[PDB]
């Protein structure tokens, strides 16, 4: 059903996807992995510890 | 100086899909060069472009960034928030103070700032508020700047206005007016030979500039930058700085450190003194002829002198060395 | 001490009786006021700000 | 983890895939990987070792 | 401080944030400030870093030279918990590692 | 708003009283930063005493963990609302889905 | 109001062959931009004279066997490619060697030519073996551009190296500016061979890189 998502809007349905460096530009040799994932800054962090 | 063969690269055809989407083709290109311009051009176009943005922003009735207005559906982060993605193109200024007046009922866009000679608002319809009840009313001024890669308000922490009032709110600035920047190589159909490239550049921004200077901008730093790849006489600094004060570092001090009456301020300020390094070696002969100095502020002056220890009307004939 | 004494000595006394004790924002961190209160003593004199 | 897994990449020798047996000398192999043409992986390929 | 990977370091270097550091070699900035100059007196010194004047950088800069700091983390169970290195000075707060070590 | 969910996160939300949710369903009159007042509309109470319904919501206040904890109005000026839905969103949701 | 430029400039010559280029004042990004740029230049868009085709008589392919050599043809054609050749003003020279005897085949037995001017005279090319051996071939010089392979009768290809750079590399290093924080300083590393020195290499292809792009510039201002 992802797969089935994957189209639709059009896009690869494999996740995959070749990337450029943007420091050379040059074509990354394997197709990598891009996509959306939900992140959230958790507490803790700097400021406080240190 | 006879050598070598190479080409030169042109701009072709412009084609602006939108105000804010371009695309800009240059054909003229062998094979490598095509591919090396991609990255340099992308990278200063991502990066070192001009445009214009928001500093600062002083609304009425309003403290702090914190705080709420009665009729206002936002509260003044969301405002400021708003006011950061304000698509401004300025004539011939590096800083303008555009105001915005409006009440009654219904939303507040760019468009109802008061519309500037110099001022090009590429969309009047961007949203600022959304004022309910048809009693209230809203008179904020916002500033402008001409500047270049992001720096925001925690940047200046308060080097610049001294005093600054308690309305001015500070906003992040987001001065490169370039969204996003793709290329592509693409064989070039050169009616001439066979083995020549187009470099493709997608571009997308915001309206608030155009691909001419842009591209033209970035080409020039470029080669501004290769300028110092020429010669390389490796130049080292001298340092070397003097490490001895012939005097007092206090006497370095403006007469504001002072901390006196407004009046003998601005009569310090009309007798061209601007430094203690003056004030410090001025007799009380040459203070009476002053405009508006009286007992109270020559009292004044030798009160706040003599308590940071100096006194009045000394004489240190070594003013100033020695840059 | 001795050389104190002498110190203010040159540059004024001013020596008074009193320290020093007020609320400072600690090293480090900055930010903006958005709230200032004062809970007083059931029988002091209140301030003005307060 | 980071730097084996690429040094892993370094090597895996895999047929052909603009491979042939192109010979040089060492650091010469350089200009030619950043030069394309040629893939990485392949093919083998004989060089001139010091 | 909470550590992060430093992939450009070297095998003996180790980042350690420019506030950090400044407040940690404390009276080495201080002596050394009074003995070049700058500073007329301690006092002079610690009122020239308590408003921190770019050239007390400079002079952190030196005094950090060839200065080793030894880095520890908590569970300490052999000899390697305990390592030198020579500090870095890294705008950040935190504390930037060698990936080898 | 997180787009993959479980759709779990738009009852969490209201579950908990981080959000304000409409006590009573009817029209709203009034929006504002500062508050939300809604018309009763349908069926008000027993005794015709007044409909209306204010929510003062409250905004840019701290948190045990020293965390801002604040209320937006996600409903906007003459809108229709039923009982039990999302007026004004609280910290870290997304009128009535949580996010966090 | 516009940018900086690089004042720190340090060079070191680990040899007439080996350098380190290093300038600290540079903004973001722009190390890797000028590092991309000047090394996608140095490694192609450079010009310099190397062998592209080599006629050795006995020898028709490239995996056929020489009598009285030590090394058989594709260690002879491997040895040629790191052949340094300076051409005064041709964009293709023949050159013809001819040695008989014992040892070291140099290329001093190279039939001295007034135009062609080889750097390394030292550079060992083959191995005879017997009194009795003797090789005799026709090594055709071009001018080019970049790192011609074997993609492109008696007519031996061989990988044309149309560089006068063997490799380069460079680094991006933070640098510790006393006025800001978010700066790099480009450290370039260059091996080259003979054809040229790294100082006017580097020149060269930062005005290679000046052709272009110059078309956008316009001055007034």
């Amino acid at each position: 059903e992802i797969k089935e998502l994957l189209k639709l809007g059009d896009l690869p349905t494999s996740g995959q996807i070749r990337l450029y460096d943007g420091r050379t530009g040059e074509q990354f040799e394997r197709p990598v992995t891009v996509g959306y994932m939900y992140m959230l800054k958790l507490n803790h962090l700097v400021d406080d510890k240190m | 100086g006879s050598v070598t063969e190479f080409l030169k690269p042109r701009l072709v055809d412009i084609e602006q899909v939108s105000s804010t989407h371009a695309k800009v083709t240059l054909e003229p290109l062998e094979r490598g060069f095509g591919h090396t311009l991609g990255n340099a051009l992308r990278r200063i176009l991502l990066s070192s472009m001009p445009g214009c943005a928001v500093t600062e922003v002083e609304i009425d009735g309003v403290l702090h960034e914190y705080s709420t207005k009665e009729g206002v559906q936002e509260d003044i982060l969301e405002i400021l928030l708003n006011l950061k993605g304000l698509a401004v193109r300025v004539q011939g200024k590096d800083e303008v103070i555009l105001t915005l007046n409006k009440s009654g009922i219904g939303p507040v866009t760019a468009a109802d700032i008061t519309h500037d000679g110099d001022v090009e608002i590429v969309k009047p319809q961007h949203v600022i508020c959304h004022l309910t009840d048809e009693n209230a009313s809203i008179s904020m001024r916002i500033k402008v700047q001409r500047g270049r890669g992001y720096v925001p308000a925690s940047t200046r922490i308060h080097s610049e206005e001294d005093e600054r009032p308690i309305g001015r709110l500070l906003v992040d600035a987001c001065y490169s007016p370039v969204e996003r920047i793709a290329y592509n190589v693409e064989a070039a159909r050169v009616e001439q030979r066979t083995d020549l490239d187009k470099l493709v550049i997608e571009m997308e921004t915001n309206g608030t500039i155009d691909p001419e200077e842009a591209i033209r901008r970035a080409a020039t730093i470029l080669a501004e930058q290769l300028e110092a790849f020429v010669d390389l006489r490796d130049v080292r600094q001298p340092e070397v700085k003097e490490e001895k004060p012939e005097f007092d570092p206090i006497l370095l001090r403006p007469v504001d450190d002072l901390e006196l009456t407004v009046r003998s301020a601005n009569c310090l300020k009309a007798e061209a003194i601007h430094y203690i390094g003056d004030l410090v070696q001025r007799t009380e002969v040459e203070l009476l002829k002053t405009p508006n100095l009286g007992k109270k502020s020559l009292t004044e002056i030798k009160d706040v002198l003599a308590s940071r220890g100096l006194s009045l009307g000394m004489r240190l004939e070594n003013w100033p060395p020695a840059s | 001490t001795p050389e104190e004494k002498l110190l203010r000595a040159i540059f004024g006394e001013k020596a008074s009786d009193v320290k020093d004790s007020s609320l400072r924002v600690p090293n480090g961190v900055s930010g903006t006021v958005i709230d200032v209160q004062v809970f007083t003593r059931d029988g002091v004199e209140k301030d003005k700000r307060a | 983890q980071d730097v084996v897994l690429g040094l892993y990449y370094m090597t895996r020798d895999c047929v052909n895939a603009k491979g042939e047996g192109m010979v040089l000398t060492g650091p010469k192999e350089a200009e030619r990987l950043y030069r394309s043409g040629l893939a990485s992986l392949h093919a083998r390929v004989k060089v001139r070792i010091t | 401080s909470v550590i992060t990977v430093g992939p450009y370091l070297r095998l003996h270097q180790c980042g350690l944030p420019k506030k950090m550091a400044l407040e940690l070699f404390k009276p080495f900035i201080y002596g050394k400030l009074e003995l070049r100059g700058l500073a007329t007196t301690i006092k002079a010194a610690k009122k020239m870093v308590e408003r921190e004047e770019a050239v007390v950088w400079d002079i952190l800069d030196e005094v950090i030279r060839e200065h080793p700091v030894l880095l520890n983390r908590a569970p300490t169970l052999h000899r390697l918990g305990i390592q030198a290195f020579e500090p870095v000075l890294i705008e950040g707060k935190a504390i930037q590692l060698h990936p080898l070590v | 708003k997180p787009l993959v969910g479980t759709g779990m996160e738009r009852a969490v939300a209201v579950d908990s009283g981080v959000t304000a949710v409409a006590k009573r369903g009817g029209v709203v009159q009034y929006v504002d930063a500062s508050r939300i007042v809604i018309k009763v509309n349908e069926d008000e109470m027993y005794p015709g005493e007044a409909g209306i319904d204010i929510y003062n919501l409250t905004k840019y206040t701290r948190s045990n963990q020293n965390t801002c904890i604040n209320q937006m109005p996600c409903v906007s000026l003459g809108e229709p609302v039923e009982r039990g839905d999302v007026l004004a969103d609280g910290p870290s949701t997304d009128l009535g889905e949580l996010a966090l």
